[PDB]
RNA sequence: CUGACUGGGGCCUGUAGAGCACUGAUAGGGCUAGGGGGCCCACCAGCCUACCAAACCCUGUCAAACUCCGAAGGGUCCCA
RNA sequence: GGGCGGUCGCCUCCUAAAAGGUAACGGAGGCGCCCAAAGGUCCCCUCAGGCGGGACGGAAAUCCGCCGGAGAGCGCAAGGGUAGAAGGGGGCCUGACUGCGAGGCCUGCAAGCCGAGCAGGGGCGAAAGCCGGGCCUAGUGAACCGGUGGUCCCGUGUGGA
RNA sequence: UCCCCCGUGCCCAUAGCGGCGUGGAACCACCCGUUCCCAUUCCGAACACGGAAGUGAAACGCGCCAGCGCCGAUGGUACUGGGCGGGCGACCGCCUGGGAGAGUAGGUCGGUGCGGGGG
């Protein structure tokens, strides 16, 4: 035990991001958001930063065919 | 010539030469054997007389085995200097040897040329040394 | 390959040995360098009581009249895996008096 | 050129001053040792220097038998 | 009290057989102990110790660790014996529970590195170093002692032998996988 | 010597002494001490300058 | 009648000898922490080292200040 | 041989020939100290390394698991011994007492060392039990002349000094 | 008058190490909690207390495996009191007794007391 500088750790709830959050047992309430942020497979969270967001005139195919006029 | 490079004491004693071997009779390495038959030193001078002996005598093949190492440091006092003051200076390092011990071990020369270069080599020590072959005699069960 | 050994000394050369199980508990009263149990007084040899720390007033009583009973007063009391606490099987007859 | 060193200690003059199968008063010596090469048996105690006597008088006797030290033990006569 | 403990009982005790286990009833893999060391950070913080990691770290799990001793002066990272450098403590009871399903789900998210941990951190008889970098960046703290980056390092020892045993647990309590 | 004080313990109410040192580099200043008069049984006693 | 010495019983040692398990040096052979390094490659995505070499294991050794071992003897005590 | 140089006391190992002793201007080294805890009692724990890892990290900081029986440590050079503590951590205390001390080791003598136990009064532990300093061997100096406290013993006819 | 298990011993690695079995009705261990007497430089891991619904996985006992480790015989010298000789020396030879250390065969994974429980 030793009742002490030990603290009781007094009840305080979470905000509850993704599902319930483990209950209350520390007094810090506060997240920013989403607990978990996926089922945690990692099934490709992605906010679309400098990479592909942007997908239009390239990374595309431009200027004719694809090219039979190399030779 | 050659030395140990560390050692727990500087100086040690001399001792007495008496036994007959505390190993080192049965050969277990090459087909001939170059062994002591008295009780004497074998300084690093000696070491070098008799190994260089054997590669300037026969080229090309054969390799020779050594079986002495000299971990006794031969003491002696400079010269015209008085008794007593301590002991002397170290100069070379010698090998205690007994009778009936194989000291050079000659590999891949045949009979007619180790025979003769273990005779040569055996003209370099101050010790009656014959030469044994390898033989049967081993410890072997 | 946990021991502490306090039964190494031996200045008294007559000593009590207790023994603590996790159900319950027996002591023996041994003489030295002979190898001979003189007496002794056993829990679930001799069925007392259910709760195994209110034993040690029973046993106290049961392993003191009979250590009176043989005859033996000068004893001793081992500590080799335990700590003096919990169960005291203190008595006032015979020369341990603790 | 000197000598270097040419000094040794003075001996204390340590051993087994007395043996088995002897006669003994209360409080003799049994063995002078340096460190505690021979471990208490019945009625022997140490000292400061580990030095190992007889409580009793008796007849002594070594080696109830070994693995944690050799044993002196000093046994009265009956 | 309970905290996942439904994933702890029939998702572990039961999914362990069939295809893993001798099927009798303690073989199967389980937590014995989860060790949580501060070790300085990277050196001394201060030149006489401060036990404020005892007031943050009580705050996050509601406990002290022990501030124990350095070992002999070889004095090449100015190392000394005395004025105790520790800051351990293994601290198993459901306790233990309270603070690791905290972070169990705070710290996988809330920290930016390549998305998980290694599946090759595992060690002889199943003891697993995890070893998280820092979060002193939410762990729901909100910045209290921002003294360094004074990360920790936890280790989550399992019970039974081999890497597949304890890989047999891990990530089926919730552990990623190939970093 | 020189760093050790060897000094003796007063009675602290009478007489006697105990002969023994009191460092002055490391600071065990004023130490009190129970010691065994002769008289007084089991008092207590202090140190003195010399 | 205890003595020098001798016979019957114990106790003790660390010398001769022997040995490498301890403390050090060591003639080779195998394995290769790693290092001038790398054939030279988007650097780890290698390859043999005829380059060096840590540590380990064998065939072999040496020691007054090494002993896992260990006499012949000597000392001591009881009886004759 | 003397002078020059080195040494003069104590401790450790060998020489040193298996009891003890044993020399040389023989070899290898230390000391003129230190700890109110580095002491006593009681209660817990077993080390150093190697392997698998780590978040910084030298290959040594701190942590976990296995192997590791004593290759670590024990203030200090070397030897002995030690984990069935003498080693590391914590509580309480000062026996780091006073009067003695049977019986001994060794010694030419002087010295040096161990000391069960008796009384008074303690400390620790519930007790059994331990404690008259330090794990031990070096860390010192006979005698004479005086210094500072107590003792009120003598104090030159008597009383005092 | 016998087997199994638990305490406590003596033999001092022929007792251990490593692997393979096996046991809980019966003790013992494991376990479930901490509520008080108790505790942790921190934690009921180890001490302590209620238990005891589940277990022999771990540990613990018994049984097997000789390689790992250990012990280790008869001869044979090395060595040596004691006596007799040789060599210019370094050092050797004979007799009388004594008698190793390695190595080899082989042995072993225990032997034997006291007090309790069950059949
Ligand atoms: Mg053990
Ligand atoms: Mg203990
Ligand atoms: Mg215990
Ligand atoms: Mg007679
Ligand atoms: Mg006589
Ligand atoms: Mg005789
Ligand atoms: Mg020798
Ligand atoms: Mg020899
Ligand atoms: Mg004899
Ligand atoms: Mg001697
Ligand atoms: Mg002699
Ligand atoms: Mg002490
Ligand atoms: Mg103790
Ligand atoms: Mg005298
Ligand atoms: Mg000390
Ligand atoms: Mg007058
Ligand atoms: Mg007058
Ligand atoms: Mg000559």
């Amino acid at each position: 035990m030793k009742e002490g500088i030990h603290p009781k750790l007094v009840p305080a709830r979470i905000i509850c991001g993704c599902g319930n959050v483990i209950e209350t047992y520390s007094t810090k309430p506060e997240i920013y958001v989403e607990v978990c942020s996926k089922c945690h497979p990692f099934y490709t969270g992605q906010q679309r930063f400098v990479d592909t967001e942007g997908r239009v005139e390239r990374f595309q195919r431009r200027y004719g065919d694809s090219y039979r006029k190399g030779r | 010539m050659l030395m140990p490079r560390r050692m727990k004491y500087r100086k040690q004693q001399r001792g007495r030469l008496k036994g007959a071997t505390k190993g080192g009779d049965y050969v277990a390495f090459g087909d001939y054997g170059l062994v002591a038959l008295e009780p004497a030193w074998i300084t690093a001078q000696q070491i070098e007389a008799a190994r260089v002996a054997m590669v300037r005598h026969f080229r090309r093949g054969g390799k020779i085995f050594i079986r002495i190492f000299p971990d006794k440091p031969y003491t002696k006092k400079p010269l015209e200097v008085r008794m007593g003051k301590g002991k002397g200076n170290v100069e070379g390092y010698v090998a205690v040897v007994k009778p009936g011990r194989v000291m050079f071990e000659v590999a891949g020369v045949t009979e007619e040329q180790a025979m003769e270069a273990l005779r040569i080599a055996g003209h370099k020590l101050p010790i009656k040394t014959k030469i044994v072959r390898r033989d049967a005699y081993d410890e072997a069960q | 390959k946990f021991r502490v050994r306090n039964r190494i000394k031996r200045t008294g050369r007559l000593r009590l040995s207790v023994f603590r199980s996790l159900k319950h508990i027996y002591a023996q009263i041994i003489d030295d360098e002979k190898g001979v149990t003189l007496v002794s007084a056993s829990s679930l040899a001799l069925k007392l009581k259910g709760n195994k720390t209110e034993v040690a007033r029973q046993v106290g009583r049961a392993l003191a009249e009979k250590a009176l009973a043989l005859g033996i007063k000068q004893v001793a009391f081992d500590r080799g895996p335990y700590k003096y606490h919990g169960r005291v099987k203190a008595l006032a007859e015979g020369a341990r008096e603790g | 050129g000197s000598t270097r060193n040419g000094r040794d200690s003075q001996a204390k003059r340590l051993g087994v001053k007395r043996y088995e199968g002897q006669v003994v008063r209360a409080g003799n010596i049994l063995v002078r040792q340096r460190g505690t090469r021979f471990k208490p048996g019945k009625n022997v105690g140490m000292g400061r220097d580990f030095t190992l006597f007889a409580l009793v008088d008796g007849v002594v006797e070594f080696q109830d038998r070994g693995r944690l030290g050799r044993y002196v033990h000093v046994r009265p006569l009956a | 009290d309970v905290a996942l403990k439904r994933k702890y009982y029939e998702e572990v005790r039961p999914e362990l057989i069939r295809r893993f286990g001798y099927q009798n009833v303690w073989e199967v893999p389980r937590l014995e102990k989860v060790v949580i060391n501060q070790g300085l950070g990277e050196a001394k913080e201060d030149a006489r110790i401060l036990e404020k990691a005892a007031q943050e770290l009580a705050l996050i799990t509601g406990q002290k660790p022990a501030v124990t001793r350095a070992k002999k002066s070889i004095s090449n990272f100015k190392l000394r014996k005395g004025m105790p450098i520790g800051l351990r403590v293994t601290l198993r009871r459901d306790r233990m529970w309270i603070f690791l399903e905290k972070l169990l789900n705070v710290a996988l998210p809330r920290i930016r590195d390549f998305r998980g941990l290694n599946p090759n951190s595992f060690d002889g008889r199943g003891n697993y170093n995890l070893g998280l970098r820092e979060q002193l960046i939410f762990p729901e703290i909100t910045y209290d002692m921002v003294d360094a980056l004074r990360g920790m390092d936890i280790a989550v020892v399992t019970t039974a032998e081999t890497d597949e045993e304890a890989r047999a647990l891990l990530e089926l309590l919730g552990f990623p996988f190939r970093k | 010597v020189r760093i050790k004080l060897l000094l003796e313990c007063t009675e602290c109410k009478r007489r006697n002494y105990a002969t023994e040192k009191n460092k002055r580099n490391t600071p065990n200043k004023l130490e009190l001490r129970k010691y065994c008069p002769w008289c007084r049984k089991h008092t207590v006693h202090r140190e003195v300058k010399i």
